[PDB]
């Protein structure tokens, strides 16, 4: 039968008051014959009628993916409320349940630390700036970087590692041209989580 | 030349 | 059915000349009735005769785990050779076939630099040395920490990131008390990548 995906928000959605944080339940190999799902969603065990169903979609290898998506408000999610997506369906022996809510244990505020490049690199066309995360728990974050109030996109960010005191930690690299960093410009990276002061912290980088 | 690592050969050209 | 899993060697193996690289065909759901397995490997399409078997396991699910190890030559796997187990069994229709190799494409010497504790670490009672490693090419690679000749173990390393030319990079990160890196000891990054000059440079870090 259908196999479930229950899908958390974006940690940036939960961390943002003009965005809109949701919880998604993806069924997938639902067939021809028996295309009606029911979903029923429940928050902490009480049944709840708001979930909206996202427009059916053929998957052209004989099945359809029917998804579910609640929205959930910004402190639900962040006080740790059990999300279950409950999918019945006509091919299934009986009634498929998951579960998702934010990892448990006491948040941690992550260290913010900018790191410039080592003199040894500077014989390149660019240069890389680091942006070190550290200390932070659970493991949802969103990091960015910008300078002058303009983004600046050309970065990358390694996924969350799993530290020896238990937080987690992640690096940020932001590549940018030479003669932009000799300058004397100001580059800045910017994380979102949940137990910072504001959720948000800003540490800036310069020569 | 060769290099070693904590004492134990790595290569050598 | 039997189910077959086709394991490279370890990158540190590939790259020290004082160690011994081996590829692993593991045989998983093989049945009590019929327990005998037949492994023909291939290096580049070429039959080889020099795998050995290893001892028979017995599962706690009723099945075997039978297994083949292929030792191979340090640079016919650093010169992306393919390498390919065939396995087969009375449970199974059809042999099972599995290759593989070094991921290809030119090889790039990873650029190794180390970067002391922000200022404002300082304030803690451990501090964090980092250890960059980025432009390298094929991902497979071993990062160590050292001091006085004696490793280092309190790190963690990042999985390799794919970067926007093509090439990997990744960061390590070693953790000491605050005070073993004001008493002015040298902390030593070591990094073992194909591409590297005798496949392995060293970049160090202390106290200014
Ligand atoms: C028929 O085809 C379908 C469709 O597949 C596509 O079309 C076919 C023809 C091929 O071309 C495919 O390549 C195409 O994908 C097949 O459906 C697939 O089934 C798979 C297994 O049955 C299933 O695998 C499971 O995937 C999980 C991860 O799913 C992620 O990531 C994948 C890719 O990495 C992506 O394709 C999925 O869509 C899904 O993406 C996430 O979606 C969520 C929800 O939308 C996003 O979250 C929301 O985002 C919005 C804004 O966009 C908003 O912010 C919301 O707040 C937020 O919630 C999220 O951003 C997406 N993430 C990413 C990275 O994209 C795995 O976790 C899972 O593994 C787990 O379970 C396994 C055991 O079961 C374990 O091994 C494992 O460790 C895990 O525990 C599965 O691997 C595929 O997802 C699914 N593909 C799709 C598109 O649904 C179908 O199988 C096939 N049928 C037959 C009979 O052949
Ligand atoms: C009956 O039971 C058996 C055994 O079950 C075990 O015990 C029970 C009680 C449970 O706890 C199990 O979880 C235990 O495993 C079942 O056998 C299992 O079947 C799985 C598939 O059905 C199979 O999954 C595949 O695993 C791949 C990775 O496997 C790694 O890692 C796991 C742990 O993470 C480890 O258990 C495996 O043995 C294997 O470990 C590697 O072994 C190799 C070879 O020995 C090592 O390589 C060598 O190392 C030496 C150093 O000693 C030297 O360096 C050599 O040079 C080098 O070659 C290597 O280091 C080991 N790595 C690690 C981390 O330990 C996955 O990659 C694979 O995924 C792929 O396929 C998927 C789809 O199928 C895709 O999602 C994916 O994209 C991939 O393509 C599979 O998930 C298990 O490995 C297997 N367990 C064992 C022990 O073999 C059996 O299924 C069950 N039967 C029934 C009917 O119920």
């Amino acid at each position: 039968g259908p196999s479930v995906f229950l899908f958390p928000p974006k940690p940036k959605d939960t961390l943002e008051a003009s965005r809109t944080p949701e919880v998604t339940c993806v069924v997938v190999d639902v067939s021809h014959e028996d295309p009606e799902v029911k979903f029923n969603w429940y928050v902490d065990g009480v049944e709840v009628h708001n979930a909206k169903t996202k427009p059916r979609e053929e998957q052209y290898n004989s099945t359809y993916r029917v998804v579910s998506v609640l929205t959930v408000l910004h402190q639900d999610w962040l006080n740790g409320k059990e999300y279950k997506c409950k999918v019945s369906n006509k091919a299934l022996p009986a009634p498929i349940e998951k579960t998702i809510s934010k990892a448990k244990g006491q948040p941690r505020e992550p260290q913010v630390y900018t790191l410039p490049p080592s003199r040894e690199d500077m014989t390149k066309n660019q240069v890389q700036l680091t942006c070190l995360v550290k200390g932070f728990y659970p493991s949802d974050i969103a990091v960015e970087w910008e300078s002058n109030g303009q983004p600046e996109n050309n970065y990358k960010t390694t996924p969350p590692v799993l530290d020896s005191d238990g937080s987690f930690f992640l690096y940020s690299k932001l590549t940018v041209d030479k003669s932009r960093w000799q300058q004397g410009n100001v580059f800045s990276c910017s994380v979102m989580h949940e137990a910072l002061h504001n959720a948000y912290t800003q540490k800036s980088l310069s020569l | 030349d060769c290099a070693w690592h904590l004492g134990e050969l790595v290569w050598c050209t």
